[PDB]
């Protein structure tokens, strides 16, 4: 079931899964980071534009690599 | 071509293509079709006041391929 | 919201959301392999004992290092 | 030491220990203290007839500490 056909609250639900990062679904919501949106962003995006911290950027972005790859 | 299309036809485009709130962003600014498509990542990301992921597609899927 | 507390259901669900391992929640569920017991499984468990492909093992066992570095 | 327990003794243990449901196994196979520390994950995981979850939790946190 591929990440592309995800809604914004799938994506924002799977980040508030990964560990440290349950503070910043909401912004990918209001944002409306859809799957297909969620497979264009770059971790400089989550740190530089988002505002989050490397470290739960660097998960994030880990995840986005991983749903890319199974595209 | 795209380079010659005037503000309202780049509005025009964004609102065929599903992006009627963001393309009020381009008429605010006066942006025609070659700014438009000189406008690199960051300036779309964060310069036009709409979401980021809008924005996102606006970027890769349309102003990188037009 | 560390996974050692995770119920049976939230472990299942996650590996659910990984791709292509939306077949291999039910497993987890049954075997009740809640967080505590996540956390202490290897890639060799998942495809040795469960019988699960390597690559959906291989996203597992990376989700599972990420889990532990947080902890 | 556990290495002297009874069966009935690694029964105790494990329902104290709250894998009543488990413990059953060591019942079923007669398996003593000296006979349970001594037996390896992969023993634990797949030859007791036991739940994965609930089997990794016994060996990590019970036999490789005993």
């Amino acid at each position: 079931g591929s990440v592309s056909k995800w809604s914004t609250d799938e994506v924002s639900e799977f980040i508030q899964s990964l560990p440290g990062c349950e503070e910043h679904g909401k912004v990918f919501k209001d944002e409306q980071i859809d799957g297909e949106a969620f497979l264009l962003m770059t971790q400089t995006d989550i740190v530089k534009i988002m505002s989050i911290k490397e470290g739960p950027a660097e998960k994030i972005f880990n995840s986005i690599l991983m749903f890319k790859a199974a595209e | 071509s795209p380079v010659e299309w005037t503000v309202m036809d780049v509005v025009e485009y964004f609102t065929e293509a599903g992006f009627p709130e963001q393309a009020t962003a381009f008429q605010e600014q006066e942006i025609d079709g070659k700014s438009l498509l000189r406008m690199q990542r960051t300036d779309v990301l964060t310069g036009l006041s709409i979401r980021l992921g809008p924005a996102l597609k606006i970027y890769e899927h349309h102003i990188k391929v037009l």
